């Protein structure tokens, strides 16, 4: 299964849920993303947090923003 | 069992979101608590506890975190 694959699993869990103050967590979703960038199962991560409607968290190289921005 | 990981969610969690987790899924006494009564031990609205639900059901299903069979 794709998540026995996931990287993120060496990291930090809460790397993957960033909280901004008075804005954008610009640079934690960096972070979180650079990860994403080196696993091997992004397209399953981002596939099963769009179907299962994930809406907190980094999943899948995006941002909680930018999957609520997909959503109608 | 799940204990481990769910715990672990919630001390990210503030003292107020992490009580009404545990008052929503009944962990502490055993007995789940309506969104009424939720709103009134903690004076947070439907949509509050919505969001606090949401937020831990993500974190706990994160694939940074093992799941639990
Ligand atoms: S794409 Fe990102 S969140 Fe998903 S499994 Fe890989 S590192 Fe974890």
């Amino acid at each position: 299964d794709w998540r026995h694959k996931a990287v993120c699993r060496d990291e930090d869990p809460e790397l993957f849920f960033p909280v901004g103050n008075s804005g954008p967590a610009l640079a934690q979703i960096a972070d979180a993303k650079l990860v994403c960038n080196r696993c091997p199962v992004t397209t399953e991560c981002l596939s099963w947090a769009l179907n299962t409607g994930q809406d907190s968290g980094v999943w899948g190289g995006m941002s909680e923003d930018e999957r609520r921005a997909l959503k109608r | 069992l799940l204990q481990d990981q769910l715990q672990s969610v919630l001390d990210t969690l503030s003292e107020r979101e992490a009580g009404v987790v545990r008052l929503r899924f009944g962990l502490t006494d055993g007995q789940p608590r309506t969104l009424d009564e939720i709103g009134q031990v903690y004076g947070v609205t439907r949509e509050r506890i919505r969001q606090i639900e949401s937020k831990t059901m993500s974190k706990l299903r994160h694939p940074s975190r093992s799941q639990v069979l």
